[PDB]
């Protein structure tokens, strides 16, 4: 299934406080109106930071697995929640396949290498990014198909890894006695700030037409008229590299095919002038035993030129 | 193909509904309603065969307006039609009239504005301090420059108001030939001293060098001015502007007023009661017009933009590997942090520089302004013109003056006539 | 300098309040006006000169 | 002004000098212009009680040009501008309405 | 279009175009300022008129001939014969030119009111409701208020309507 | 100067083009501002 976000994946971008000010800026976020795909599980993949949001009084998420092959032989990200606190750890592990008395954590079986640690219905939104080695989280949990809302998110770790991500999982509490995943894209947004200093509306520069001309104006009533907000380009297809024939195909011909050839010790010089070049016939020719070429690249003979051969 | 792209709206407060232009695209380039206009592809609006009075201005003819729920283009009507029943023995003559009132409103003066150039560029530095020594002396022309257009502000407003020797006072009985002026007049009982209607226009309206300056005359010095012009026009009419003020009863002064325009006297006075009435209830109107002034809003956010971008390009490289000047000096080297600086100087100079520039080009439009508004004082106030359309539109009698915050305002009585007869 | 934070001016209690995350406050147009000590975690205004 | 003081004269009040305007003269200056305005200042002003009309045989009279003057027995008609006393007669004014 | 003069659609040098601050905005805000006024100066000397006024088909006037500065329906854009003279005598990258709002079309018939108006009302429309005069009438009425007595017209209508159609 | 600098050396080369290519504009702005006030001047004489 696939579901429609209203206003949701917006976080503060930064620490700076600040009151009353229409301020505009551009980072990572969820786009508003996006297609947010739902899972009720399977490699994911990263690409660009994650939106995740869920839904549920119990905690069936049981923590995420991130990194770049989710396997052994290279260290990787692992978060668990037990009822205690969050749980940062980077090692490098072996997965089960399956992640998932009261005895648990059947999760991995190797934690080597060790390089950080760390010890301490209902919505509980997270975002996820990754930029220059450092991997952020921000979140927030409020009490109420998701509904409809905005709600900013708070930074909650700063962690100086250096971990690679590429694709991540989600870990699960089974049975034995739901969750959204979004993504992140370049965007540029106009945050509303009220006098304790939080985020209370945001406009998103990138939707209609009307929102580019709010964006534009820093604010978020405009007073009837016309205004210009954009530009019109269009852009170029294909890349055609045109280019004369050859006419003086400088012949080659009969230096390689010359039927009397000379002894080495008195050996033949020809020297090539301003004509037409064309080594396809060399190195296609089919029949070689020995062919190295020094100075250039024997596929470059084209893409050059030089003054006497 | 290139071009601007506009939107066009109602207002958020009429609906959400927006049309778009592409400023010359033809409708086949350009990735319902899509009309062809001399101006580009408009989409988003229908466009129909009837013909309105112009709303939002598209170009070449077309006009949008949010009529017809929705959004519609069209080709703006001019107005509406009329034949005149012309013959050459036929004449149409008025026999009746109606007083109007209408209000002008011009700006007279801006904020005094200086920018000190050494906090602007160095902010408190030694270093880019005594590198502004070697570029000589572009801060001496940057401080007259603003100076010399500062000083010219009050002039403006001295030309306009202080045009009255004496400060003319009312007397206590306010009262003339039934005449009702207590809307114009100072009322003894209001922040400082002004009128009712003046209340409606004032109500109505240490960075790092950026200072504004404030202006000589205060608001209640030009409400005394304005309130002395008024009492000589009550009580003397236009005897004040050419010698000793003289005093003459007012229902005589608009007989005079009346003849001035091609009336005869005894029309006003076998008619007193009803240009009375009609004069009482045009100026009662004013507040309801009040309660407009964009000529004189225009000016303070031009120069607050302004200013406002002059410290943004605080921000700039300009070909700098930083923007702080405590920044570059202590990490990098000093040979290399010299010519980075100086990068950031001229940089930040010719900001600043294009500043003062357009501040002179601005002072010349409130200097046209304030010209213009002082010759109005003169000649509607302080006499009676007949220069068509100069002090109103129809036949001048009198204005009164109001100030107004950077400005002022002009209430403008004219006589028009009415309900006009065929004769032979 | 409040580790890192470089500037010159009058130092005051003031009376914002910043998310429990937050270091430093700054005005429109982008320029700090209030920073919270590290050791006390009090906010405090900084007019200039 | 060279053409509205100079060539003529003009009724824009201050425009040709404080007064009213009667005449102007032309200096030259280096790099520019003075001029000599020329004006009529009134001068030594009495007060009078006036009244708009007067009655006669159940008519009114208004003065063609000029105000009614009472000198605190008897009363003229005056010119506006400069005090100057004659008889008020069937010349000197018009009938209109009772 | 800023960009497209200064760096032509390249994305290095537009990226580095970027590090000077919004030198950008401000060149589009004085072009966009300057370029709104060129409609207000044009509304604000032609619309002098509420109602659009026609001439009456019928055309004597007195012996005035206004037919070389009246429309000619005959004509391109229904222009006089000296308003057709005077229009007979007198792209790139990110470089645009903006059309005006009032039309060669609006124009004339902004003109066309005026001469309609006053050719028969003179200037009352100006200060009421358009109050038709006789022409002849009106040019009497105009030597008046130039010091010239109310007979030298009457006696001369035909002199003065001369000299007007010649020059 | 994409074809024959490194990135290092690019750069400088593409801030003196947007120096002077952007110090023309900023001028030709200018002067429009300047003789737009003649026109508006103008056209105020022709509405009298
Ligand atoms: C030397 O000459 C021979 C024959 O004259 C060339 O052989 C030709 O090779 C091309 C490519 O395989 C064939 O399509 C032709 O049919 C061949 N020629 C004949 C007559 O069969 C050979 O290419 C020449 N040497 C070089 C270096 O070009
Ligand atoms: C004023 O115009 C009217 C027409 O609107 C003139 O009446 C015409 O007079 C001519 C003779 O001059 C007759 O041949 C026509 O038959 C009349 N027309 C009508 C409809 O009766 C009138 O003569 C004009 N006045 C002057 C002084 O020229
Ligand atoms: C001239 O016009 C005015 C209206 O503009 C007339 O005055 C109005 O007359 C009506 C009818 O008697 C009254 O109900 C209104 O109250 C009057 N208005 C005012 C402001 O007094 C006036 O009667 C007209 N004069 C003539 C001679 O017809
Ligand atoms: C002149 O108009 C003013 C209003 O602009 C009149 O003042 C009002 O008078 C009535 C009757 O006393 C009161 O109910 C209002 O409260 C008054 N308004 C204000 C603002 O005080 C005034 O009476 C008029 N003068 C004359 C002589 O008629
Ligand atoms: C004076 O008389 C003319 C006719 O000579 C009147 O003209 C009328 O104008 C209206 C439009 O305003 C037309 O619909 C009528 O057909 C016209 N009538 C005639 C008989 O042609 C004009 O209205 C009159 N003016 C006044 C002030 O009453
Ligand atoms: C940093 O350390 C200081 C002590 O050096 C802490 O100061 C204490 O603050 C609490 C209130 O928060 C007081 O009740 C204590 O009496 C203070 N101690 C002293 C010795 O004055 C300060 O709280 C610490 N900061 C943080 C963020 O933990
Ligand atoms: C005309 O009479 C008025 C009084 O009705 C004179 O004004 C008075 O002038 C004296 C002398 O300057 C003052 O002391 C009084 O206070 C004035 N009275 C008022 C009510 O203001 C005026 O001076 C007389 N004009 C002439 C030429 O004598
Ligand atoms: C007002 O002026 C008149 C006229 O000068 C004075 O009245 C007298 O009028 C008779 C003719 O009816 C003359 O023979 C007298 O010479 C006049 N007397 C004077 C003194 O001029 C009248 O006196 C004047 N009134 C006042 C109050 O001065
Ligand atoms: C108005 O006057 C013009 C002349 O100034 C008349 O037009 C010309 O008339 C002569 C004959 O007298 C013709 O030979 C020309 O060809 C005419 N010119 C044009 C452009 O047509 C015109 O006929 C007069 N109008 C009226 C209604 O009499
Ligand atoms: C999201 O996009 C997919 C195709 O990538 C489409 O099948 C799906 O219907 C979309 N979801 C919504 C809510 O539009
Ligand atoms: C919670 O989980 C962490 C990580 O596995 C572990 O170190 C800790 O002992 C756990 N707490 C309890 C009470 O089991
Ligand atoms: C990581 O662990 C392997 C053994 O699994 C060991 O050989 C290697 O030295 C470790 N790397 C570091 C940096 O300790
Ligand atoms: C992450 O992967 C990129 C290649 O995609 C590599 O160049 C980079 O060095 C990696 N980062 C770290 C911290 O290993
Ligand atoms: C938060 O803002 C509300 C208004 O939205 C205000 O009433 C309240 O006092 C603020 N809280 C604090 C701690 O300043
Ligand atoms: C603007 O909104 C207000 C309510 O906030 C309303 O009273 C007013 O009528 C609206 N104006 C228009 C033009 O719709
Ligand atoms: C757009 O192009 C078509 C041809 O493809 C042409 O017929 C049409 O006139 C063009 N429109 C404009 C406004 O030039
Ligand atoms: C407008 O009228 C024209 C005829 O003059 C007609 O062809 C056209 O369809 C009409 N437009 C609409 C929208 O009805």
């Amino acid at each position: 299934a696939y579901t429609n976000s209203f206003t949701r994946g917006v976080y503060y971008p930064d620490k700076v406080f600040r009151s009353s000010v229409l301020h505009s800026t551009q980072d990572l976020f969820l786009p508003f109106f996006s297609n947010v795909t739902w899972f009720h599980n399977p490699v994911l993949p990263f690409n660009d930071g994650v939106y995740f949001a869920s839904i549920e009084k119990s905690n069936i998420i049981r923590g995420w697995i991130f990194g770049t092959t989710l396997d052994s032989k290279t260290q990787s990200l692992l978060i668990v929640n037990n009822a205690t606190n969050v749980v940062i750890k980077v090692c490098e592990f072996q997965f089960c396949n399956d992640p998932f008395m009261e005895s648990e954590f059947r999760v991995y079986s190797s934690a080597n290498n060790c390089t950080f640690e760390y010890v301490s219905k209902n919505l509980r939104e997270f975002v996820f990014k990754n930029i220059d080695g450092y991997f952020k989280i921000y979140s927030k949990h409020t009490p109420i198909d998701l509904p409809q809302g905005f709600s900013a998110l708070e930074p909650l770790v700063d962690l100086p890894i250096g971990i690679n991500i590429t694709r991540f999982q989600t870990l699960l509490a089974l049975h034995r006695s739901a969750y959204y995943v979004g993504y992140l894209q370049p965007r540029t947004f106009l945050l509303k700030y009220n006098e304790n200093g939080t985020i209370t509306d945001a406009v998103d520069c990138a939707l209609d037409p009307l929102s580019e001309t709010k964006c534009t104006l820093k604010s978020f009533t405009v007073e009837k008229g016309i205004y210009q907000t954009s530009n019109f380009r269009v852009q170029p297809t294909e890349s055609i590299v045109r280019f004369p024939n050859i006419t003086n195909l400088c012949p080659f011909d009969e230096v390689f095919n010359a039927t009397r050839f000379a002894s080495v010790y008195a050996w033949n010089r020809k020297r090539i002038s301003n004509c037409v070049a064309d080594y396809s016939v060399l190195y296609n020719f089919a029949p070689f035993f020995t062919f190295k070429c020094y100075g250039v690249s024997p596929t470059k003979l084209n893409d050059l030129c030089f003054t006497n051969v | 193909s290139f071009g601007g792209v506009s939107v066009i709206t109602p207002g958020t407060n009429t609906s959400n509904q927006v049309a778009v232009l592409y400023q010359g695209v033809n409708c086949t380039e350009v990735p319902s309603n899509v009309f062809q206009t001399r101006a580009g592809c408009l989409i988003g609006a229908e466009y129909v065969n009837n013909s309105y009075e112009c709303d939002i201005p598209i170009g070449a003819g077309i006009c949008a307006s949010y009529q017809t729920q929705s959004i519609i283009a069209y080709t703006m009507s001019l107005g509406a039609e009329n034949s005149v029943a012309y013959s050459n023995n036929s004449i149409a003559i008025p026999t009746n009239f109606t007083i109007s009132v209408t209000t002008e409103i011009l700006p007279v003066s801006m904020t005094k504005t200086s920018v000190d150039c050494t906090m602007y560029i160095c902010g408190d530095s030694t270093e880019c301090s005594n590198l502004l020594l070697q570029y000589g002396s572009f801060c001496t022309q940057l401080k007259r420059a603003l100076t010399g257009i500062a000083v010219e502000q009050d002039k403006n407003t001295q030309e306009v108001f202080a045009q009255v020797k004496q400060i003319y006072k009312t007397p206590p009985i306010k009262y003339f030939g039934g005449f009702n002026f207590s809307q114009i007049l100072p009322d003894p009982s209001k922040p400082s001293k002004r009128s009712p209607i003046e209340d409606l226009l004032f109500n109505k309206v240490k960075f790092n060098g950026l200072t504004v300056l404030p202006p000589l005359l205060t608001d209640e010095m030009i409400a005394q001015y304005t309130s002395a012009l008024l009492a000589g026009t009550i009580t003397s009419g236009w005897t004040f502007g050419a010698g000793p003020a003289l005093q003459i009863p007012f229902p005589m002064q608009m007989a005079y007023r009346f003849n001035g325009i091609g009336v005869t006297q005894n029309v006003l006075y076998e008619n007193q009661k009803l240009i009375a009435n009609q004069f009482n209830s045009a100026i009662g109107k004013i507040q309801d017009s009040l309660s407009a002034l964009g000529k004189l809003q225009d000016v303070v956010n031009h120069n607050a933009q302004a200013l406002n971008t002059l410290v943004k390009q605080l921000s700039s490289k300009f070909g700098a590997i930083s923007s702080v000047l405590n920044d570059i000096l202590s990490r990098l080297d000093p040979p290399e942090a010299e010519v980075q600086i100086d990068r950031l100087i001229t940089g930040r100079l010719q900001s600043l520089q294009t500043y003062v520039t357009q501040q002179l080009i601005r002072a010349a439009e409130i200097r046209a302004s304030a010209n213009l508004a002082a010759t109005k004082m003169s000649e509607c106030v302080l006499g009676q013109s007949k220069r068509v359309d100069f002090c109103g539109k129809g036949y001048h009698l009198m204005s009164f003056p109001q100030s107004a915050p950077h400005g002022v305002v002009f209430l403008h009585v004219t006589y028009v006539p009415a309900q006009e007869k065929n004769f032979t | 300098n409040f580790n890192g934070l470089t500037g010159t001016g009058v130092l005051t209690e003031s009376n914002k309040k910043f998310l429990p995350f937050q270091q430093f406050g700054r005005d429109i147009a982008d320029t700090t006006d209030a920073v919270r000590d590290p050791q006390t975690l009090e906010i405090l205004d900084i007019t200039p000169c | 002004k060279m053409s509205e003081c100079v060539l003529g004269q003009s009724k824009r009040v201050d425009f040709c000098g404080k007064g009213y305007h009667l005449m102007s003269f032309p200096q030259s200056a280096p790099h520019g212009v003075v001029f000599l305005h020329v004006t009529y200042v009134p001068a030594q002003e009495k007060n009078f009680t006036t009244a708009p009309a007067i009655c006669h045989d159940g008519k009114a009279h208004f003065p063609r040009e000029g105000v009614f003057v009472s000198n605190g027995t008897h009363w003229f008609v005056t010119q506006r501008n400069f005090y100057e006393p004659q008889i008020i007669t069937t010349d000197n004014t018009f009938v209109s309405g009772n």
